[PDB]
């Protein structure tokens, strides 16, 4: 168990690996609601204008 | 712009220790966007001394219709002269 | 606020739905496509004139 | 045997004394998770022992009607019939006192007070 | 904070070595136990040996 | 808990039919049909979706 | 041309053309006990080409009322994104492409057979038409007299004794 | 006659409402809040949360 | 058997023969009907129907057709 | 409409007769052509058969119509999408998935491929349903449903 | 023979196409849709095949800004389009004198309307 | 083929493989042709026994629905289509008697 | 008699009333059937039907 | 010999080039597209052997992963039986037909009234019909399948039969007093 703390140390950069890079696609605001496709939904993002 | 992970996780300077010595974190450096693979099979074979990276590519995908059609016209002509001896006979 | 014009969905559809099946002998045709096509170039010709 | 009372033994075996006896399964099965206590055995086992007896006496000759022609939704039937039903509905009191154990346990559950 | 159940990436997985040979053990042992061997005194030895190999 | 009141409930109209049903006369509605119709089909409702249902789900 | 001139659902330029509103609406105006057992081979054959024609007529406007819908949007291609937007639109002009397909008269060798027959059943369809729509049997006597047919019914008939039952409209004598 | 079966006929109406309520609340959560092992393995789950799974489907 | 009921769904049961014809309203459902031998038998109705679902008995007798011929021609030909 | 004679019932060698054309006509069914035994099942294998007719020609022009609407129409077609409506050249318009086009022409080529394949195989089959002829089928009054009996196809002594 | 024209490909199907220069040369004065797409059609196109980071980087801020001024455009496009779509519309029903002449057999059921079984709905016989 | 001899219609053999190419698959005329091929198995070679086997046939359909004395003797024609039903005793003996003429030995 | 074999009394009675409403006002079929014109055709419908009959002893 | 030997080469060829240029669509899936390679069943692609594990890879989600594949089929070719001559026909005649109506409502009642099964279930009859069981049957099963215009009577073993185990009443198989009448 790794008990990560709320620091910038050389000891934190070491597991920067052991992560998956944060997904940008849900950040902000959307300009669309939710696809009404049922092919592409829960897995698509909504598409923005 | 990284390809590989392990030259990208070789020696990175970009880590959040020294951005946050300069406290400048600009939104083109994502860690999402820094490295994305070949997309053709790449696997590890044990070579001499360590771990061989061998790519397996199998087909292009640039190939454009003219290609396609030229290499139809056998098949095409193949399925003409089994429908015309199909009439005949 | 389209849905009370079913009717039309029946009016197309039911009439696929009562077509036998083509090995019963009824009729023995399949004109499926061959209208579709004969009524492309019927459906030109009718614009082209009017 | 449609719309008779084969058809109310079968389903009621299943229903009531599968079902609820699952169900008691894992009232007992999580007793702790559920209560913070750890429950009483005394009354669990007369609760086990009366709710599954009181399931077979009262489901059984429900059967034995169902075979005879007995309809349903009748509260009056032909008079050869009330012998199995009197046992019938003497299952479904010894049925009940299992009820009565199974609420006497969880009383005896806080009495008790063991980790 | 969620639990986690961690995925092993098979690429990354090492040879079972935690007392790996019990894994089929108990198996074996349900299918011994009524089994009946011949002792060696009764078991043919020394037999003629295939003449390819 | 709000299951066991429930279960209580369906209990008590379950000794209703099976009183009612005990020997052939009607002894418990006295000749009152349309209530013991009325005891089967709440008794049977409030069993599979008022006693089951609530407490498994 | 075609190879398949022989076909009952097909027709050249000169045959009689009928939209599928007016067919609709003449097939209102018949009973088949005063038909033949032609007439009623006749009329099944066009039930049968007229139930695909009028399954297909939206996919043949299809093309017209996704540009139109696409250039009442604007100038900008937003697929997968302007979906909303065209759809609406489509919902809205793909009935106008198929209002004006559906009112466009359309050749058929069937229909010219039921209309112009000389026996009896092509006299009982053009006089039940005369009576019962008339608005659709002076459209199609115009279209009739205009293709050098000579019938008693048509409206523009110079050797009748009787009368025009309606407005007989300009025409090159 | 109006009446009895008039409050059967609405409350399974109001019973439909509810177990509406359950089925979805219950479904995502399975779909949305699950443990990132728990996903989408049915077999890793107790056997009961499984069946409840399957029923609330 | 030609089934059907007036108002709702009864079920004319006959447990010794072990049938039942479902009469349905608006539905004239016809069933083949065929005894093997000399029997009184008695039935009920097996759908529920309202106050007297219990008290709704049959009673069906087959006998053989000399019996039968002379019940009809006493009390079924006078009408 | 009128009605021929109809001749009396057939004499025992007149019967023998029949069986004997009915069992020619059996014996002359292929074993891989599976229509059962039934009053329509020659007017059937008959209707087969031009059907089979007909379907080999199809074909033959559908393969032909590939050839004709190769060079014609889709290769000219496909010369569209070399630049831009703004001349500037194709380049890659990624709908969701962002697929690294890093060959020559990928993105130019696939996007050609896809509006291409499509076009070429509706023209293909548009000519093959414009140029071959389905008459040999065709039955505008329905005429030929007329059951034909096995007897009445072979002639015996 | 036939090989020269049927079998050997267009030089111009195979390599990529070269920029339309005629399309750049006589450009309106505007920052009109027209010119604001070639530019963003232009910026795209090197970022897409360019192995230069920093004038990329460039293009890529310069093709965001240029996306929202095509939003603007196109806003103004959708605007103007649609509303004169809808007063067309309406004008169009407006004039249009509306067939009221349909026949009207749907709505009548001479059987349901006076109830033919009277008096027989009921059970009696 | 409740009524008639075999089990499956291909223990018939030849005669019931041509009273299925008479009829229609659907038409159940077929059983009774079937019994036909059954009257003529050992009668239609003997000159008596093919009036034996008519005879049958007639007493057959004469079985099966309510007949009249003359009914089956004044029958204009007895030929038959794919289309006829045994709705009446006309039709089974036609049928019948159909039958009655595939059956070779 | 083939049409009260097949109908109870009760459907019977529903008929005969429009039976009577149609016979009223001699409300022959052959004076409104117009459906045969949107019927598929069949080889049951060519215009020689009694040729297409084959014969056979 | 050696022409088995290159065709089995050849086939082997055949199938890797098959197999590999799968390969190479599915990584390529994988890589592009994770969310579709996870619904199709793709398994992590990626050779992490190097130590790095991948930025973005995911649960394997095996909805498909015997019996229940056989019983499925089963149902699903019942019920595809049912359709076929149940439903479907259902919709061919919706109005009186002037031309051999009776011909066409018997033709659609008939694909959907006779089932193959009755056959059978006379065709093995001594399943639990005792002799003389079955010489009751017998004469039942004549006297209600007389009437002629039955096509389930067609297409039904006959009653004209002798108990297999042994018959009591019937001597002969077509010696009978009466024609409609075993006896
Ligand atoms: C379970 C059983 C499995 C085994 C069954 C038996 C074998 C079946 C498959 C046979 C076979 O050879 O398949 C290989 C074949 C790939 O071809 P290949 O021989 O490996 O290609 C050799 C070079 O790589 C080629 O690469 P290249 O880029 O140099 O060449 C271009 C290439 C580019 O590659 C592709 O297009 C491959 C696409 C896959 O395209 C082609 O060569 C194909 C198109 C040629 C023109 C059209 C030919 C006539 C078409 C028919 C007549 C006209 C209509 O794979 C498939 O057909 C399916 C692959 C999987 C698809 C996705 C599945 C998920
Ligand atoms: C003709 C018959 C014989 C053909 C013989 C040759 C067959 C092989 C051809 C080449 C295959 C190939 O490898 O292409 C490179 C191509 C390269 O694609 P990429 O750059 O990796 O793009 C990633 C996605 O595949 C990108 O996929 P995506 O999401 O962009 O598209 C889905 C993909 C899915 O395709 C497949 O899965 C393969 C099939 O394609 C389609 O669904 C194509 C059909 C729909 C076209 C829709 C657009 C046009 C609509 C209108 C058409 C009508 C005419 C309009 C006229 C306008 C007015 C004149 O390879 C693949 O797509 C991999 C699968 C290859 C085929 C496996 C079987
Ligand atoms: C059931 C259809 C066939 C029978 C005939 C039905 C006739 C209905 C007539 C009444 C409705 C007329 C149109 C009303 C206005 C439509 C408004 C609209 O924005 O529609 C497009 C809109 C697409 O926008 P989106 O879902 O945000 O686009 C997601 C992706 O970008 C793109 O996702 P994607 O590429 O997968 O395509 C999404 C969408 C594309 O939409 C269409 O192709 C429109 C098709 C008709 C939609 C309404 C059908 C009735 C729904 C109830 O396609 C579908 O939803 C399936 C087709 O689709 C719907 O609103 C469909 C809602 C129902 C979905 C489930 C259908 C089962
Ligand atoms: C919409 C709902 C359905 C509407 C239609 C009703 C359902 C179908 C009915 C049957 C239609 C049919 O099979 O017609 C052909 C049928 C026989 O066709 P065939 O030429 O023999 O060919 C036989 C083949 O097995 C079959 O030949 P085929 O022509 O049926 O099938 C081939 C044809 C199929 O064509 C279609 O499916 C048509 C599509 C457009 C129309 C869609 C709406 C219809 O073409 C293709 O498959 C090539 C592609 C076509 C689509 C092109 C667009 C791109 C697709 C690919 C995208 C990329 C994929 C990845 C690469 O026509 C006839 O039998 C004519 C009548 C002859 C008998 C007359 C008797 C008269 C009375 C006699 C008394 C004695
Ligand atoms: C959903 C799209 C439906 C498209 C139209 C289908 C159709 O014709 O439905 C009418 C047909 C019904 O045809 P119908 O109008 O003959 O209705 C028969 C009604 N009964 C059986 C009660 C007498 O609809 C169906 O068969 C099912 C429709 C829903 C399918 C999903
Ligand atoms: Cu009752
Ligand atoms: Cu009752
Ligand atoms: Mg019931
Ligand atoms: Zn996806």
């Amino acid at each position: 168990l790794v008990r990560l703390r709320n620091e910038y140390s050389p000891e934190m950069d070491y597991y920067l690996s052991n992560f998956h890079p944060y997904e940008m696609q849900e950040m902000g605001e959307s300009d669309t609601t939710v696809l009404m496709s049922p092919y592409k939904y829960a897995s698509h993002y909504e598409y923005t204008q | 712009m990284f390809r590989w992970l392990f030259l990208y996780w070789y020696n990175s300077t970009d880590t959040p220790s020294a951005i946050a010595k300069v406290n400048l974190w600009s939104y083109i450096n994502l860690r999402l966007f820094k490295a994305r693979l070949s997309s053709s099979i790449a696997y590890y074979i044990l070579g001499l001394n360590n771990l061989e990276l061998k790519k397996l590519k199998i087909f292009y995908k640039n190939t454009y219709f003219d290609y396609i059609y030229l290499k139809s016209i056998p098949c095409l002509f193949l399925i003409i002269f089994f429908t015309n001896l199909y009439l005949f006979l | 606020s389209w849905a009370y014009m079913y009717p039309w969905l029946k009016f197309i559809f039911r009439k696929y739905l009562d077509v036998p099946y083509y090995w019963f002998y009824l009729n023995g045709r399949e004109l499926g496509i061959r209208v579709f096509f004969t009524d492309l170039k019927l459906f030109f010709y009718g614009i082209t004139n009017r | 045997m449609h719309d008779t009372f084969y058809v109310v033994a079968h389903f009621h075996i299943m229903l009531s004394g599968a079902a609820m006896t699952g169900i008691f399964s894992g009232i007992y099965y999580y007793f702790n998770a559920l209560f913070g206590v750890k429950y009483s055995r005394m009354f669990g086992y007369m609760h086990l022992i009366y709710y599954s007896g009181g399931q077979w006496v009262a489901f059984v000759p429900l059967f034995y009607l169902g075979f005879s022609g007995m309809p349903r939704r009748i509260h009056d039937y032909p008079v050869v019939f009330m012998g199995w039903h009197s046992m019938s509905t003497t299952g479904h009191f010894i049925t009940l006192v299992g009820i009565i154990f199974f609420f006497l346990m969880m009383f005896d559950s806080h009495i008790e007070r063991r980790a | 904070d969620p639990p986690i159940k961690p995925n092993n990436d098979f690429d990354l997985n090492v040879p079972c070595t935690w007392f790996e040979y019990e894994q089929e053990w108990w198996m074996e042992s349900c299918i011994q136990e009524d089994q009946f061997n011949l002792p060696e005194d009764e078991r043919p030895y020394n037999t003629p040996r295939n003449p390819h190999c | 808990y709000f299951s066991m009141v429930t279960g209580l409930s369906g209990a008590a109209l379950a000794t209703m039919i099976r009183l009612e049903l005990a020997h052939p006369g009607s002894p418990f509605f006295k000749g009152d049909s349309l209530r013991y119709l009325q005891v089967v089909t709440a008794h049977g409702l409030i069993m599979v979706f008022f006693v089951v249902v609530p407490i498994l789900f | 041309m075609d190879n398949n001139y022989h076909f009952w659902g097909n027709g050249d330029r000169q045959d009689v053309s009928l939209s599928y509103e007016d067919y609709y609406s003449i097939l209102d105006c018949l009973l088949d006990e005063k038909l033949s057992p032609q007439g009623l081979m006749k009329f099944k054959n066009l039930h049968e080409v007229s139930m695909y024609g009028v399954s297909y007529v939206p996919l043949y406007c299809f093309p017209v009322a996704y540009g139109i819908s696409h250039m009442l949007t604007g100038k900008v291609r937003r697929g997968h994104s302007g979906y909303r937007n065209l759809f609406s639109l489509m919902s809205v002009v793909l009935p106008f492409t198929c209002w004006y397909a559906y009112t466009t008269p359309i050749p058929r060798r069937l229909y010219t057979e039921i209309i112009c027959s000389n026996n009896a059943d092509g006299a009982y369809v053009r006089n039940r038409i005369k009576q019962q729509k008339p608005g659709i049997w002076r459209k199609l006597s115009q279209q009739l007299y205009n293709k050098n047919f000579r019938f008693p019914e048509l409206n523009q008939d110079l050797t009748a004794t009787e009368f025009p039952l309606d407005y007989v409209a300009p025409h090159k004598f | 006659g109006v009446g009895s079966q008039d409050i059967l006929i609405l409350s399974v109406v109001f019973a439909g409402i509810s177990t509406t309520i359950s089925f979805t609340n219950l479904l995502i959560t399975r779909r949305t809040l699950a443990m990132p092992g728990l996903r989408h393995r049915r077999v890793l789950m107790p056997f009961v949360t499984i069946s409840i799974f399957l029923t609330l489907r | 058997l030609i089934t059907n009921s007036y108002d709702i769904v009864h079920s004319w049961f006959i447990p010794g023969l072990g049938i039942k014809l479902d009469c349905v309203p608006g539905r004239s459902t016809h069933h083949t009907f065929f005894i093997d031998n000399v029997g009184f038998y008695y039935g009920q109705c097996a759908e529920i129907c309202g106050r007297y679902h219990h008290h709704m008995p049959i009673r069906v007798c087959a006998l053989p057709f000399e019996h039968f011929l002379l019940w009809w021609n006493t009390f079924g030909l006078p009408k | 409409g009128f009605e021929t004679v109809v001749p009396a019932p057939p004499t025992r060698d007149d019967e023998l007769r029949m069986i004997k054309a009915t069992e020619e006509q059996f014996l002359q069914q292929p074993r891989y052509k599976l229509y059962m035994n039934e009053a329509h099942r020659i007017a059937k294998m008959n209707h087969g058969d031009r059907h089979n007719n007909i379907r080999a020609h199809f074909w033959s022009n559908f393969a032909l119509g590939l050839l004709i609407t190769g060079p014609i129409f889709i290769i000219p077609f496909g010369k569209a999408f070399r630049n831009l409506r703004s001349g500037v050249p194709y380049y890659f318009r990624p709908k969701y998935v962002f697929t690294q086009k890093n060959q020559y022409n990928q993105d130019r080529n696939w996007g050609a491929m896809k509006k291409q394949i499509p076009l070429w195989l509706g023209l293909s089959t548009a000519y093959a349903y414009w140029f071959t002829d389905f008459s040999i089928n065709d039955d505008e009054w329905l005429e030929k449903g007329k059951v034909i009996y096995p007897h009445q196809t072979i002639k015996v002594l | 023979m036939i090989w020269k024209y049927l079998q050997r490909t267009n030089r111009g199907n195979i390599i990529q196409a070269g920029l339309q220069h005629r399309k750049f040369e006589n450009l309106p004065f505007k920052q009109n849709f027209d010119n604001l797409t070639k530019a963003y059609d232009l910026r795209m196109w090197y970022i897409s095949n360019s192995p230069h980071e920093a004038k990329n980087l460039e293009y890529v801020n310069e093709l965001e800004a240029l996306h929202n001024e095509l939003n603007y455009q196109n806003s103004r496009q959708f605007l103007f389009r649609t509303v004169s779509f809808l007063l067309g519309w309406a004008l169009f029903y407006q004039f249009y004198e509306l067939p009221k002449t349909y026949d009207w057999q749907d709505t009548q059921e001479p059987k349901h309307q006076v109830p033919a079984y009277g008096d027989l709905e009921e059970g009696g016989d | 083929m409740a009524q008639t001899a075999h089990q499956n219609r291909y223990q018939g053999g030849l005669c019931y493989a041509q009273c299925n190419e008479l009829f229609s698959f659907w038409n159940p005329s077929i059983q009774q042709c079937w019994k036909g091929c059954d009257f003529g198995v050992g009668r239609v070679n003997d000159p008596e026994g093919r009036i034996e086997a008519q005879q049958m046939c007639k007493r057959w359909a004469a079985e099966l629905y309510w007949t009249y004395k003359g009914e089956l003797d004044t029958i204009k024609d007895l030929r038959v289509h794919a289309d006829m039903y045994p709705t009446t005793p006309q039709n089974v003996y036609r049928a019948c008697l159909a039958g009655v003429r595939r059956q070779k030995f | 008699y083939e049409a009260q074999y097949a109908c109870q009394d009760d459907m019977f009675d529903f008929l005969m009333e429009l039976a009577y409403a149609r016979r009223a006002a001699d409300n022959f079929e052959s004076d409104f059937a117009s459906h045969e014109l949107t019927t598929l055709p069949t080889f049951y419908d060519t215009p020689k039907a009694a040729e297409r009959k084959t014969y056979t002893y | 010999e050696e022409r088995y030997d290159a065709l089995r080469v050849q086939r082997r060829i055949w199938s890797m080039r098959f197999y590999y240029a799968r390969q190479q669509c599915l990584y390529e899936l994988f890589v592009d597209h994770p969310d579709l390679a996870q619904w199709t069943g793709t398994y992590p692609k990626v050779d992490s052997s190097h130590g790095f594990p991948f930025y973005s890879t995911y649960e394997m989600y095996r909805d498909f992963q015997s019996f229940a594949q056989w019983i499925t089929l089963v149902c699903g070719i019942y019920v595809i039986h049912v359709i076929y001559n149940y439903m479907i026909p259902y919709y061919w005649v919706s109005t009186p037909l002037k031309n051999d109506e009776f011909t066409r409502l018997r033709m659609k009642d008939y694909i959907a009234s006779t089932v193959l099964e009755e056959v059978y279930g006379i065709s093995y009859a001594e399943w639990g019909w005792l002799p003389h069981d079955f010489a009751y049957n017998r004469m039942r099963g004549l006297a209600g399948y007389m009437h002629p215009d039955d096509p389930r009577a067609m297409c039904t073993s006959t009653f004209h039969r002798k108990h297999k185990y042994i018959e009591h009443e019937v001597e002969k198989v077509g010696d009978y007093h009466h024609m409609t009448y075993p006896k």
